[PDB]
């Protein structure tokens, strides 16, 4: 509502003494307060998760997957803690859209990779290869 | 005086001007002085002109992109799998241990992280950043 | 089993860390000071990785039980 999604050809922010060297980039806005912003409440969503994860730490057994859930969380954490420093340290750089687009992709598949192996997979390998103790 | 060159007069002689090549980001259309190219454009090879300078943008048969692709292919035949075997064996013990419905949502979210790669990946081209 | 895998983990996500970090500079004066400051915070926090899961464990039950 604040502001429909326009984009930006920034003809110039990279011009150079050497006239055949100019070049424009085509963007829109998002600049990187935006990734911050609208990467803000799932970080928080996740440090809460942790949170308890670490408050529930044993169980009788009854209550499986607790043990699988704190391995993921971990993991987790530990993939965004490194994706911080590379975010706010390529700010100043001459190839920072790539560096930065390629680092939040590869993020974002590493944590759906990690959930995905660690909580399914072994459900996965008995129900196919061993059907006899489904 | 050649083009691209700019004229100065001596004070006292009409003949015999000065020639004067300017600057890179000019050009000379009063022929006795070269203007300024705005900032979309470029002096042309003349110098008494303007070109358009080049956009660029990241495109799809870059180094840059091929892995995440790639990636992102991977993981989403994986979890089209899994969702699948799900699907199949709904009424297994093992299933209906897993919590099914926010196993569900968990699925939905990793297909989401797989597409917001490609997403991201694709173009600048409006209704892409919405 | 899990300690090694752990470790390899921490480890991997940091040197992947690291490369971006590294070979992309603002090429500017203080770039010596930055390159520097990354190797060796990087090799100290994979050194402190290993120490930490392999071994503390063990000393803190060999001391306090
Ligand atoms: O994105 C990550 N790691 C990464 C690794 C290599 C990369 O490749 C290049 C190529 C050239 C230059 Cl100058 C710089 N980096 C790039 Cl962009 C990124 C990463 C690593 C750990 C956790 C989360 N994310």
């Amino acid at each position: 509502v604040v502001d429909p999604p326009h984009i930006i050809i920034d003809y110039g922010e990279q011009r150079t003494l050497d006239p055949e060297k100019a070049r424009g980039v085509l963007k829109c806005d998002i600049s990187d307060l935006s990734l911050i912003c609208s990467l803000g409440y799932s970080i928080l969503l996740m440090v809460t998760c942790t949170v308890y994860a670490i408050k529930t730490r044993g169980v009788p057994e009854t209550f499986n997957e607790a043990k699988p859930i704190g391995f993921t969380m971990y993991t987790t954490c530990i993939i965004w803690l490194a994706f911080i420093p590379i975010f706010f340290g390529t700010a100043q750089s001459a190839e920072k859209m790539y560096i930065q687009t390629t680092t939040l992709t590869v993020s974002m598949s590493l944590s759906a990779s990690v959930s995905l192996g660690m909580l399914y997979m072994p459900k996965v390998y008995i129900i196919i290869f061993h059907p006899e103790q489904n | 005086c050649k083009p691209g060159e700019r004229k100065k007069t001596v004070k006292g002689v009409p003949c015999c001007w000065h020639c004067e090549r300017c600057e890179g980001y000019n050009y000379q259309v009063d022929e006795l002085s070269c203007e300024l190219c705005p900032l979309d454009q470029r002096p042309n090879m003349n110098r008494t002109g303007c070109q358009l300078i080049p956009i660029i943008k990241l495109e799809w048969h870059s180094p840059w992109a091929v892995v995440p692709v790639f990636v992102a292919i991977l993981g989403i035949i994986a979890t089209t799998f899994v969702i699948v075997t799900f699907v199949r064996y709904n009424d297994t013990p093992i299933v209906r241990a897993s919590g099914r419905e926010l196993s569900y949502v968990l699925l939905t979210g990793i297909f989401l992280c797989y597409s917001i790669t490609f997403l991201m990946i694709a173009a600048p081209d409006t209704i892409i950043c919405s």
